[PDB]
């Protein structure tokens, strides 16, 4: 499934990620966009046993299990097909538990080098959320 | 441009008094607005974001609330070191522009 | 640890320019943006631009002709220019960053004022 930016964006403000750890809810869709593409079922295959997983492309090695890596550490407590969902709730509530503080947005490659210091703000602006 | 209004102007008040400092944007700027404390011959100081936010190491006396257009800023119990100006800023797009500020003053 | 000082002229007239540079440090100019503001005698607080990580440019409309701001990511500084002076760019110049949304840290601002 790929969302529109203003879809995704409200499922973002439903579940809690506007202004989550003080991150602009324009963040958030910014790191969705570049990461996947907006595409609930994004996959990629990494350079070692691990695989990203869904929406905000969620790590096999560290967050989620896909019992295909080696070495899962499933921090997040959740299999990685679950990330692989048109309903963004365990993407979400992953992620939150990936960012822990303020800086926490690194997590996300493309966020820190795609979004961080442009105007995130405007991927939702004109939204109706 | 989305212009604010600010109000009062002046406000004189005592230690421990309660004061609202409010800001009404002509246009609904969708929470992102900040807050500044400026003390006499100081750069301004961030205090509250994204209308409830309270900025790292801001005493949890200042409380903001807004939603739409009309924002205010709350000091409960004012200490000494709060007298000072403030001033309110949108960020809901380019331009910004801040209010036109509240002159706090020892009553 | 995050710090923005400006550097200015001082004092200009209407026949020359005006050129502020902000010196940032503890903080990359890719990662975010910083903004102009001034503060006229006994005035608030008057937003002049910004200029994003990714450099683009955003200014105050009405200043928007005179205005030009500019940056060099490697030297860790941002410019602003100004022409067509007035007595009424006189103020306190700021350059603050801005972090998603809010300006976090401020400089401590140049007194700038405009002659004859």
């Amino acid at each position: 499934k790929v969302f529109g930016r203003c879809e995704l964006a409200a499922a973002m403000k439903r579940h809690g990620l506007d202004n989550y750890r003080g991150y602009s809810l324009g963040n958030w869709v910014c790191a969705a966009k570049f990461e996947s593409n907006f595409n609930t079922q994004a996959t990629n295959r990494n350079t070692d046993g691990s695989t990203d997983y869904g929406i905000l492309q969620i790590n096999s090695r560290w967050w989620c299990n896909d019992g295909r890596t080696p070495g899962s550490r499933n921090l997040c407590n959740i299999p990685c097909s679950a990330l692989l969902s048109s309903d963004i709730t365990a993407s979400v509530n992953c992620a939150k538990k990936i960012v822990s503080d303020g800086n926490g947005m690194n997590a996300w490659v493309a966020w820190r080098n795609r979004c961080k210091g442009t105007d995130v703000q405007a991927w939702i602006r004109g939204c109706r959320l | 441009d989305i212009v604010l209004t600010q109000s009062p102007a002046s406000l004189s008040a005592s230690v421990g008094e309660t004061v609202t400092i409010t800001c009404r944007a002509s246009g609904n700027i969708h929470n992102y607005l900040a807050w500044y404390q400026q003390k006499q011959g100081k750069s301004p100081q961030l205090l509250v974001y994204y209308t409830t936010t309270l900025a790292d190491g801001v005493p949890s006396r200042f409380s903001g609330s807004g939603s739409g257009t009309q924002y205010s800023l709350k000091i409960n119990s004012l200490q000494p070191e709060d007298f000072g100006s403030y001033y309110c800023q949108h960020f809901a797009s380019t331009p910004r522009t801040f209010g036109g500020g509240t002159k706090l003053e020892i009553k | 640890q995050v710090q923005l000082q400006e550097s200015g002229p001082g004092l200009v007239a209407p026949s020359q320019s005006l050129s502020i540079t902000c010196t940032v440090s503890g903080f990359s100019l890719t990662g975010y943006g910083v903004n102009w503001v001034r503060q006229p005698p006994g005035k608030g607080l008057e937003w002049l631009g910004m200029i994003w990580g990714d450099g683009n440019t955003d200014y105050n409309s009405a200043l928007k002709s005179r205005l030009s701001i500019s940056k060099d990511n490697s030297k860790s500084q941002v410019f602003l220019k100004m022409n067509s002076l007035h007595t009424d760019d006189t103020a306190r110049y700021y350059c603050a960053r801005e972090r998603d949304y809010r300006l976090d840290y401020w400089g401590q601002g140049t007194t700038l004022t405009v002659s004859s």
